[PDB]
């Protein structure tokens, strides 16, 4: 008891809608701001804090 | 990069009565010798709904692990039907084989298990209270799911 | 067409989820693309397992149990 | 008479996406119940990957989540295969 994914009339699902089909610049980073990579020290320091968080969880 | 890779799991004595033991032939490669133990465990998911109905059938230790390719046979007693919800008793669930080093699971193999009545009438009209002496457990051993996790060796 | 989840609703979704962890976040557009590629793959993956689980209970209709089960075979706790 | 202004209503994910993914996974029929279940899994997947990546971002001392911050979080997830290597 359910829905057929096929689907005569399934074509409705594959419609292109550019307004919904692209990213908006709001909340994104453009064109110059801090992208700086995670180094080594900070990486292990972060992996550290997480392995502990999932310990207490 | 990892010191142990599973080469195979052989599902043995399958299909079988619900109550018969699970029998697995596990083969793995060890690229760098392990000074401490590997802990392998077989987990029957009792109910899809919750992680709370999972039963650990058995657990074995292996080690030290020298380098090379190895096998051991892992057998375990079938799950205890008193802990399985009646809704889930019949039909599909999952059994899992898992391995652990220094406390961290680095691998999880899983198989779909089907619990089915071999009795045509029961298949038609199953009792509200499921009869586990009538259930056959067919593991689908053609579709293992091998899932790997990055862990810290040493 | 290869459409799965449409880019904008996904971006909006990520942004909302991220808001609980840290306030005033921006993402690189590549980061969103990656979460997207990841999510879509993870889900088609479960769906694949879902059809398989559903075929061995002998059903043509997948059910939330099949999804539940599929996450277990991968060990999501 | 009496016109109304449209508010912007994008929130989360609608059914067509769920069917598109389900169809990608070969699923030929679904329960109506599948829709809610699927949003839940996506939220939970994203939550865990986003929280891990945010923590990578907090340590880098910046407010922008980069692509490597995501890649790294994704390695903490685990990789499923359909066979054994070897």
């Amino acid at each position: 008891d359910g829905e057929e994914l096929i689907g005569d009339g399934m074509e409705r699902d594959y419609r292109a809608i550019p307004e919904l089909d692209a990213y908006e610049a709001e909340g994104l980073a453009l064109d110059d701001e801090d992208v700086e990579e995670l180094t080594a020290s900070q990486r292990e320091a972060a992996e550290r804090a997480m392995r502990q968080r999932d310990r207490e969880a | 990069m990892a010191k142990v890779s599973v080469l195979n799991v052989a599902v043995l004595e399958n299909p079988s009565p619900f109550h018969s033991p699970f029998r697995f032939e596990i083969s793995f490669e060890c690229s760098e010798a392990l000074a401490d133990d590997l802990e392998w465990k077989i987990i029957y998911v009792g109910s899809a709904e919750s992680e709370e109905f999972d039963q650990i059938l058995d657990s074995v230790l292996v080690g030290p692990v020298p380098a090379g390719r190895h096998m051991f046979v892992f057998q375990a007693d079938a799950p205890n039907p008193s802990l399985i919800p009646e809704t889930d008793a019949v039909g599909v669930t999952v059994v899992l084989i898992t391995c652990t080093y220094h406390g961290q699971e680095f691998i999880r193999v899983g198989y779909y298990v089907n619990n089915e009545y071999l009795n045509p009438e029961l298949r038609e009209n199953p009792p509200m209270k499921p009869d586990f002496s009538q259930l056959q457990r067919n593991i689908l051993a053609s579709n293992p799911r091998v899932t790997r996790f990055h862990i810290n060796w040493d | 067409t290869e459409l799965l989840i449409r880019k904008l609703p996904f971006q909006r979704l990520v942004r909302e989820i991220a808001q609980d962890f840290k306030t005033d976040l921006r993402f690189q557009s590549s980061a969103v693309m990656a979460l997207q590629e990841a999510s879509e793959a993870y889900l088609v993956g479960l769906f694949e397992d879902t059809n398989l689980c559903a075929i061995h209970a002998k059903r043509v209709t997948i059910m939330p149990k099949d999804i539940q089960l599929a996450r277990r075979i991968r060990g999501e706790r | 008479r009496h016109r109304k202004v449209l508010r912007d209503n994008i929130q989360g994910i609608t059914k067509p996406a769920i069917r598109r993914l389900a169809r990608r996974g070969g699923v030929k029929r679904i329960s109506g119940l599948i829709y809610e279940e699927t949003r839940g899994v996506l939220k939970v997947f994203l939550e865990n990957v986003i929280r891990d990546a945010v923590t990578y971002t907090e340590h880098a001392k910046r407010k922008t989540v980069t692509a490597m911050d995501v890649v790294y979080a994704l390695k903490r997830q685990g990789r499923t295969l359909y066979g054994f290597g070897g």
